[PDB]
């Protein structure tokens, strides 16, 4: 698997997943009313949401972006 | 934390009520005087209306976003709130650029000023800058937008750093450059060179307003681009909350500044009460 992780105006950053981690996920985080941080990366299992976060769980191929 | 929730609620309710009251007071004071009707006062009314609408729409909703911790309204309502937010946050600095141009022309030509900035020309500039604010607000986030997130509690607009960079530039830094250069000229002229004294007092008052605006809005547009450039330099939620509420409290501050420097504004406020 290859999940894109960090998105910048310079472009995207794609690196594969290590042993055990085989999913791509996207997680939101409520930093501030005008900047909701969004993280993305590999995962063995997409973590459950805590602290009123929210997570996108998908399969493969740098999906959802 | 119930204590944190109630503290945030009461503090932000006081701030928003005071901001609405102060901006309404400014509008009434300028409007109730026939003699005070000048193009610069019309620009001040524009700035006060922009701040008042920003307060009355965004500030309760941003405060609720803070206190609760998610979006409790419709997704289309989230889009409407965000669009109004960016519209007002840009129109405020646009009005500041307009008052900067007005005061530069007033300082340079104290007696030929009415023949350079006329009522029709002033209203033309006002309408043009409002239209430009509408464009630079609505276009960037809806003319180039990613698909909406699956969650109805997410209230972001565009997750691509290109949009945040372009919005930061076109809504703070170009008007900041214009205003900074033009009050550099104004300060140079005032320090080097009846009407002159009056318009110099007006220039000092609006310069204090502009300085407060710049100082209390710079941290926000300095910390968001830092995070956008390299995705590891978000210091903490603390600095983000502080800079955000500093900027919006700055949007609230101006009714304090108006009598602190302008004696005629203080007299108008005294009469209106």
């Amino acid at each position: 698997l290859t999940c894109v992780t960090k998105n910048t105006i310079f472009g995207i950053t794609t690196e594969n997943c290590p042993a055990g981690q085989n999913l791509c996920f996207k997680r939101w985080h409520y930093v501030i009313p005008r900047y909701t941080e969004i993280t993305r990366g590999c995962a063995a299992t997409c973590p459950i949401p805590e602290n009123y976060d929210s997570i996108h769980c998908c399969k493969t191929d740098k999906c959802n972006e | 934390n119930i204590s944190k929730a109630i503290l945030l609620g009461v503090i932000l309710g006081g701030l928003i009520l005071f901001g609405v009251l102060g901006n309404i007071l400014v509008i009434l004071s300028v409007a109730c005087h026939r003699h005070l009707h000048s193009v610069t006062h019309y620009y001040i009314v524009n700035l006060a209306v922009a701040d008042l609408l920003l307060t009355s729409t965004v500030l309760p909703f941003s405060a609720i976003f803070e206190v609760l911790g998610y979006w409790a309204f419709g997704r289309v309502f989230c889009n409407i709130w965000a669009a109004v937010d960016v519209l007002c946050c840009t129109a405020s600095i646009m009005g500041l650029c307009i008052i900067s141009i007005d005061r530069y022309i007033g300082v340079s030509y104290p007696l030929r000023y009415p023949t350079i900035v006329t009522q029709r020309r002033g209203l033309m500039a006002l309408l043009c800058v409002w239209a430009l604010s509408l464009v630079i607000s609505i276009g960037p986030l809806f003319g180039w937008r990613q698909p909406a997130p699956e969650d109805e509690t997410i209230c972001q607009i565009n997750e691509e750093p290109g949009y945040v960079l372009f919005s930061a530039l076109g809504s703070f830094y170009l008007p900041l450059a214009i205003i900074l250069v033009m009050y550099c000229r104004v300060y140079v002229v005032a320090k080097r060179e009846l009407k002159f004294s009056r318009e110099k007092k007006a220039a000092k008052t609006l310069g204090i307003v502009v300085g407060c605006f710049v100082l209390c809005w710079l941290p926000f547009f300095l910390v968001m681009p830092i995070g956008s450039f390299f995705p590891d330099f978000k210091p903490s939620e603390t600095v983000f909350k502080i800079v955000f509420w500093l900027g919006y409290l700055n949007s609230c501050i101006n009714p304090i500044i108006y009598p602190c420097s302008s004696q005629e504004f203080k007299k108008a406020f005294q009469n209106v009460l």
